[PDB]
Order: C-alpha cells, then structure tokens, then sequence
RNA sequence: GCGCAAGACGGACCAGAGCGAAAGCAUUUGCCAAGAAUGUUUUCAUUAAUCAAGAACGAAAGUCGGAGGUUCGAAGACGAUCAGAUACCGUCGUAGUUCCGACCAUAAACGAUGCCGACCGGCGAUGCGGCGGCGUUAUUCCCAUGACCCGCCGGGCAGCUUCCGGGAAACCAAAGUCUUUGGGUUCCGGGGGGAGUAUGGUUGCAAAGCUGAAACUUAAAGGAAUUUGGCGAAGGGCACCACC
RNA sequence: CCCAUGAACGAGGAAUUCCCAGUAAGUGCGGGUCAUAAGCUUGCGUUGAUUAAGUCCCUGCCCUUUGUACACACCGCCCGU
RNA sequence: AGGUCUCGUAGACCGUGCACCAUGAGCACG
C-alpha cells in the first residue's frame, strides 16, 4: 500500500445473516457518520447490537464469503 | 557484462495534422552500433492509440493504428495505418434474437490506398413490439448489404485520406447507412468495424510534410 | 459380454476358419 | 536510460503483456511502439516449484519485482494488456492474471485503459484430444 | 423406457445437428443437447475495483467486461453443479430458475 | 512486434427456427437447374396411394492410382500410475483425417412408432403465402410500400390441460374411432439359447454384404410400476457425547 | 503415630476429553464398601468466574429427490480365458 | 435563505483442484 488513511467512523443499521465456515463472522448493514448518503456492507467479528457505533480501519473494501 | 539501457535513447512520436493532441507517447531505441544504423530500425513500429487520446470527448472505444516512416532526429512522424474497435463493445454489440449484417468493400482512393472498409449491423426491437424474434427475410438483408456496399464504395474514390480520416472520427458513415436503410429493415446498430490498408503508394516525403501541416 | 466385441470375435473366428479351408484347398 | 524530460504532474507510457494461462503467468513490459521490451518475469522465477508456477502469490512476486524493475527505468504509466491462452483452447484467463494486475496496482504505479487481446479464433483446428475428450 | 418427451435435445425436424467441443472435455457434444453457459464478467469484481479508482489517471473509468460463452458436456454439466436433477412431477419445467444473484 | 508461405474450418448471430425422399445442409458475390406452400370463375378429364422383378441416392470407418500433409490422430516408441497396464494420463508418432476419379452398401440410418384417406375438444405462440382493420415510423400533406399492433384462412416443425377414448402401465390428438371385432395396400414376429452360426448360392480386388438351418440344452428369459434397502449421486435438518 | 533419609519434577510433542448459571473449577463433609477401611463411587455444602444466544467446516445421525440387471437385500448380483 | 436531500435493502461467487478400490466360504424352522 505504502498510503495513509484516515480512520473512519461506522454505524450499523440492520444485522444480517452469520457468514463462515464455522458462523464466526457476521454479516452486517454498515453506515457512516460523516457520510450519510453511502452505505457499505462488512463482515463484522463478535455479538452486535442493532444501531451500536463501530471503529473501522479501511472504508475502501466490501464484504465476502468465507473464502 | 555491460546493462542494456546505456546504450539507448528516448524519441517523440507525433501525430499527424487531421488529429488535436501531437503527442501520444514515447518510445526508445538503441544507438548507431557499428554499421547498422538505428533510423531504419525506429521505422517499422505500429502504435496503437485510442480515440480518447487523441481528441478531447467523444466515442471512447475507437482504436487507430499509426505507422512511422521516416525521423530527422529526436522526434518520429506518423501516418494512418488502420482502424479498428475495442473487443468488449464488438461482444457487447452482439446478443440473441436479432440478426447480424456484415459486408466488406475494397476501395481505391485518389492516392495510391487500396483500403478495405468493414461494417456491422443489428436490427431494432420496436418499443410496441410483442415478439420476441425480430429476424428478417434474406432478400432484405441482401439489399441491406448491397445499399452498404454501394454506400461505402460511394464516398472513398472519389477524395482524398485525409478528409475521410475525418469523417471517420465521429459517427458519418454509420449514421448516413442508418438514415439510409431504414425503410428496409429498421436497424440501429451500425458501426464501421474494422479498417484494413492493404496497398502502399511510393513513399515521398512531401505528402508527410504537408500532412503534418 | 456385449454384442459388439463377441460379434467382433465371431468375425474373427469366422475368417480364420475361412482361411484355413483356402490354405487347406 | 531514463526519461529525459521533466514529470511534474504528466506521466509516460508503456504496455504491459500479462499473459496468464492455467500453468503459468507472464508479465512483459514493453514500449509502446510494441516491439521494444524492457523486462519480463514469469511465475516460475519466484518460486522453486513446478506446480506453483501459476499462482496468486508467485503473481504477486512478479508483478513486485518488475514494478519495481520499471520504477528504477522510469515507466509509471503502464496500459494492460490481458490475455488468456486463446486458440482452440479456454479462452477463461487464469487466477494469477486477477492478482498481478492488483499487485502491480498496489505498489504506487498509474495505469491507463485495459482491454482483453486474447487471440480468439474464428474457427481453428481440430482440438488436442480423442472424440471422447480428456476423460478421467 | 421413455425418459422424457423430447430425447435430450431440440431435435425436431433436423436428423443430424453440427457437433461442438467441450470447454472442460473435449467430447463431441451436438450443438442442441450441450448445456450452453453464457456469463458476463469484469476484469476485476471486488478485490481490487477500488484500488483501481484510486490507481487509474482516467477518473470515472467504468471497467471494461467480458463476455465468453461455455459449451458444457452433460458429464463436465453434472460434475461442475451448473444444473441438477428435479423428481418426476418438476422435470416438465422449462422456466429458468429466478437469477436473484 | 513486423511480414511471408501452406493447409483446415466457417464461432459469437444459431433458435425445441428453415430446406431436403433420406443420408445431410451456415463467409460474400455471380451463373445454371429444380421444388413445397399460398392465389386462381385457367387448362386435361379419372389420368389414382401401396407396391415382388428391377433402378437411383446413401454418415463415418475400410480398398484401389498422385503433387496434399497445417492441426488432430488407430498401430508403434518413451515416462509415470499400479501388487499386476502393452488401460485412465502426458510427449513424439505411421496409415488415415484433405481433393480428384474407381469401389462396398453397412449404423441406436431411432420419432426404437410403414403409406394414402375420412371423423373426433380447447388454448397460446412460431415459419411461409394471402386477406381485412384503429394507430406510429422511413420526421410533420396525400397514395401504396417495408417495420409494429389487432384478427382470419391453408400447409408444416412443435408446446400445455383433461374420464372424448385407448393401453399391462409408462403415456398417447394418436399409439383414438376394436368382442358393439371388416376403409385400401406392402414388409415382418412366434419361449430363451444354439445363431445371424454351419453348408450352398450370390456380389465384391479384399474386408465383407444378402439369402439362411439343424442337432443339442433349458423353465424361464423378458416389459411397466410401488414400498426400507444400496450408491467413491445431489441437496436439506439436528447435536458442546460435533465445531467455532 | 514419631524421628531421619529428600529422587524425578523448571507448566509437558503428536494427539485427545468435558462444559452455557449458582455452570465449570477450587474446597471440605456424609453414604456404600467396613472386625481393621477410601487415591473409587453416590449424595451434600462453601467460594464462585471468562466466553457464546450461532454454524454444518470437522465427527456422526435423520429426512427428501434421483439411479439400479440388488430383494438371504453391496459381506448383493455378475462376464470371459 | 439553507448544506450531510428523504425512505427501504443481499450489494454476497472470484489458487481451487485430488490419488487409492480386488474379492466375497454360506445360509433356518413351522
Ligand atoms: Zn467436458
């Protein structure tokens, strides 16, 4: 990369379905604060609420499968 | 033993006159080692450029082919070669349920260029029309292709290159084949694919002058 | 056993008999 | 050996032939006039293995090696030029192709337009195989 | 017994259909009985599409795609799950299945 | 990357679309010749379908003479796989695969359903020709033309539903109109093997093609469709004696 | 029961077991065994957490669809020298 | 004169592929 990048704020709107091959991680509807027209989807590790606020490092990618 | 690129150089390649933007790129050649010389060896290169790189805003996904034949020193001239379409707008044009017209034509110009000009062709689904078809009989498409033909064979004899360079930057000959055919069959889709320069003429470096402006 | 290669063997059954009664005659 | 004329804000260009198969991964920088290369690696420089020749990661060695190769020359400006094994075979471009074009995007280098020119025939030759085909 | 009320293909009024090549094999499947996969796709899909955005010197340079077709040979069909096997009610389907994704 | 030379093939458009008696037929243009269907208040007036002898055509492979050998590739050579491979796999590779003429007449040549003709439900689209009727377009006015829409007619490739009916059932607008058994007319089958074998005739340069038994042996061999079963078949669900 | 003797062991490879609230774990006390008798088992009580409110990836089980020349039911039937 | 237009959400594929399968000694009872 050898770039910087500001750390952007997040904020859920609705919880999706539990991706992995085991249902560690999970499907999330992401949104951010200093943006509010544009709105992602990330895959999230760990139990979350429906409206908490999340730290994100890098709003540039999208979310996946397990692969 | 000794690394390549010291014994190389850096040369400017110009467009000719019937374009906006002179300069495309840059290319490199090595020196004048020994008896061979390094003029004859920067001659028979082919440069593809794109539309966009070229002229300022338009058809993006036009290809041209440019040739250079002669260089003074620290600069190269160039000259038409062909022209030809990007391959994902050739497989985007083409979808089920529609017929395809192709015709080729060889023409003479008032020069010596024996060109060989390409067309492409697709009918139109009504916006009212019901059927999912939308074929054509073989009798229409065979005066389709023959009002192409004697489109195409119309206006090339009769002028020069430069001016048909051109009328073919924008859309000319496929808007006046479309205008054309549209009583018969009203297609919508019509592109001069691809351009083919068979026959040179013998080479004098007045026309490249005059060319270049 | 399918037909095809016991038709195939038959066959050459059928010319080494053959062959035999020309080399015999 | 390098470019004579200042880059304030401008760039040059050249091509570069990412050729990706099924078995292996090429990458060829040339000008582009089209005849003159620079540089060229292939999967099975990095890598002391014959299976590994057409890989993501020895793509990524590759596409390191020869944007830091131009980086020294002087190239920033590079035109892909993608391809698959075209012919009467697959014309699907391999998984290493997808990884170079990435890996040479990550290390600081602008690009220009892409296209696909793999050579795909009209109608060629008989394919490699029996009327069965490569049956296992 | 009679499988279907077709034999495999379409077939109807033709006796003999201009074989092709598998894409996987190299059978020589008739052009009607062949499972036909037509998938259009980009050069990059999620990987890198944005660090290309931020690496190309054309802003708002949409991707160009590519469009390949695969002739599929029914063995190559089953054993690569591009289609299945329905019970006996369900075969007479012709619909395409809803393409949501 | 630039050209040159040779041979093969015409992708994407390409369809449950078209033509042809059937094998079969896909770059453009020109020439010759043939044909279905549509239209007809044109002509002849029973000239009609089926057909043993006989005759033409007939996929690929195979044979006989030569510049053609690009690709692919029976036999053959090599390397691995394996307990064992002269099999699956990979690299070369002869004869062929290509053309011109002389041969043979065999396929799951299958819609596994001879040909002509009559009758018996509906629906929605497709291809050809003809007919009728609001509207739009080849820019704005008027005609017919091509494109589109709404119906109809005749022939054809086909699709969905059923107590019309049939069938052992799969299924069938034909495989229906059959004990309430007769429209006309060719070929062909009598349990399973032996056996498409032996012999004879016939055709062919050959390979083989057509015609085609008996002795002996056997109580089964077979066709549809249900229930757990068994899949190195595909999915779906559950479990801290499975996982994260 | 009392006094001396004071070894290995410096948090353990591959592999593997158990467990979602007064739970695991630490801790002691009863009962069985008993003339003499708990490093076992069954109950009781005290202190008392980390993580998770899912998945079909692994290990197994169950169901549907499909194929069958198998029905003493694949440890099945079965071809040839 | 204002400055972050409003409402709801599958937008999910993408170096992923597997060798090694030979044989079944038989089989009740009314
Ligand atoms: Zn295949």
């Amino acid at each position: 990369t050898s770039r910087v990048q500001p750390i952007k704020l997040a904020r859920v709107t609705k919880v999706l379905g539990r991706t992995g091959s085991q249902g560690q991680c999970t499907q999330v509807r992401v949104e951010f604060m200093d943006d509010t027209s544009r709105s992602i989807i990330r895959n999230v590790k760990g139990p979350v609420r429906e409206g908490d606020v999340l730290t994100l490092l890098e709003s540039e990618r999208e979310a996946r499968r397990l692969r | 033993v000794v690394d390549p690129f010291s014994k190389k150089d850096w040369y400017d390649v110009k467009a000719p006159a019937m374009f906006n933007i002179r300069n495309i790129g840059k290319t490199l050649v090595t020196r004048t080692q020994g008896t061979k010389i390094a003029s004859d060896g920067l001659k028979g290169r082919v440069f593809e450029v794109s539309l966009a790189d070229l002229q300022n805003d338009e058809v993006a996904f036009r290809k041209f082919k440019l040739i250079t034949e002669d260089v003074q020193g620290k600069n190269c001239l160039t000259n038409f070669h062909g022209m030809d379409l990007t391959r994902d707008k050739m497989c985007s044009m083409v979808k089920k349920w529609q017929t395809m017209i192709e015709a080729h034509v060889d023409v003479k110009t008032t020069d010596g260029y024996l060109l060989r000009l390409f067309c492409v062709g697709f009918t139109k689904k009504r916006n009212n029309q019901i059927r999912k078809t939308s074929y054509a009989q073989h009798q229409q498409v065979r005066q389709i292709r023959k009002k192409m033909m004697e489109i195409m064979t119309r206006e090339v004899q009769t002028n020069d290159l430069k001016e048909v360079v051109n009328k073919l930057i924008p859309d000319s000959i496929g808007k006046d084949i479309e205008k054309a055919c549209q009583s018969i069959y009203p297609l919508h889709d019509v592109f001069v694919r691809k351009v083919k320069m068979l026959k040179k003429p013998k080479f004098e470096l007045g026309k490249l002058m005059e060319l270049h402006g | 056993m399918r037909a095809k290669w016991r038709k195939k063997r038959m066959r050459r059954l059928k010319r080494k008999r053959r062959k035999m009664r020309q080399r015999s005659k | 050996s390098l470019g004579p004329q200042v880059a304030e804000g401008e760039n040059v260009f050249g091509v570069c032939h990412i050729f990706a198969s099924f078995n292996d991964t090429f990458v060829h920088v040339t000008d582009l006039s089209g005849k003159e290369t620079i540089c060229r690696v292939t999967g099975g420089m990095k890598v002391k293995a014959d299976r590994d020749e057409s890989s993501p990661y020895a793509a990524m060695l590759a596409a390191q090696d020869v944007a830091q190769r131009c980086k020294e020359l002087g190239i920033t400006a590079l035109h892909i030029k993608l391809r698959a094994t075209g012919g009467n075979r697959t014309k699907t471009p391999g998984p290493g192709a997808q990884s170079a074009l990435r890996a040479l995007a990550r290390s600081g280098m602008k690009i220009g337009r892409i296209e696909d020119v793999t050579p795909i025939p009209s109608d060629s030759t008989r394919r490699k195989g029996g009327r069965r085909g490569r049956r296992l | 017994t009679k499988k279907r009320r077709n034999n495999g293909r379409a077939k109807k009024g033709r006796g003999h259909v201009q074989p092709i090549r598998c894409t996987n094999c190299a059978r020589c499947v008739p052009k009607d009985k062949a499972i036909k996969k037509f998938v259009i796709r980009n050069i990059v899909e999620a990987a890198a599409v944005r660090d290309i955005s931020e690496a190309s010197v054309f802003d708002a340079y949409v991707l160009p795609k590519l469009y390949v077709k695969l002739h599929y040979c029914v063995s190559c069909a089953i054993h690569s799950k591009v289609v299945r096997n329905r019970s006996r009610e369900a075969r007479k389907d012709r619909t395409p299945p809803p393409r949501f994704r």
